[PDB]
């Protein structure tokens, strides 16, 4: 049996750290959900 | 069982311990997840049952109690946050510009942010804080790093 537990309210915060880059990707999706990188 | 509005772990005890495999978003008295998170099983909140109400393996969705709620969508333009939820840790807020997945059916934002596996469901949001998908599907890219798509459901 899973169970839930509560984490935190859903809020934007202002001086959040930030991070992370932006690449632009060709990718094609499968019928069982999974991405995958198109060359 | 608890009904408030927000983000939620979701825990096994099947495996060794308490396990984390996944979170989700409870809005309007939905709880929203990925697929691969729970597979669709049943849910359960304290002493109540939550049972799933509509799923998708393709779109990588689930919902639970209600239809499909969340339905704002990312600008294409601005920086977005992903409300990360890892396992044991605090929950915390990680502002981001998203990158793009370009398919054939057209184009979805993406984060390039590394989690681990039990962070999958863990709501991206926008400067309102409506929540513009969930992330956890995605690739692996050359340098080995993940990329997630932003994962949106349609509210019917
Ligand atoms: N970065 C670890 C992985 C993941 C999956 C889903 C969400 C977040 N991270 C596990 C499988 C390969 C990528």
């Amino acid at each position: 049996d899973m169970y839930i537990e509560r984490a935190g309210d859903i809020t934007w915060e202002k001086d959040a750290e930030v991070t992370g880059n932006s690449p632009r990707l060709d990718v094609a999706l499968d019928e069982s959900g999974d991405f995958s990188l198109v060359e | 069982g608890e009904t408030t509005d927000g983000v939620y772990r979701v825990m096994t005890r099947r495996l060794l311990g308490s396990t984390q495999v996944g979170v989700g978003v409870m809005q309007e008295g939905v709880f929203h997840t990925m697929w691969h998170v729970t597979k669709g099983a049943a849910l359960r909140s304290g002493e109540g049952r939550l049972d799933p109400y509509w799923g998708d393996v393709k779109q990588d969705l689930v919902s639970y109690c209600g239809p499909w709620k969340l339905d704002a969508a990312w600008d294409g333009l601005s920086e977005v946050q992903l409300l990360a939820v890892p396992p044991g840790e605090r929950a915390k807020n990680i502002q981001t510009l998203p990158g793009i997945f370009k398919t054939k059916d057209g184009d979805i934002g993406a984060v390039a942010l590394d989690y681990p596996a039990g962070t999958s469901g863990s709501p991206i949001l926008d400067k309102c804080g409506r929540v513009i998908g969930l992330y956890g599907n995605g690739v692996v890219i050359k340098n080995g790093s993940y990329v997630s798509a932003i994962t949106q459901g349609k509210r019917e």
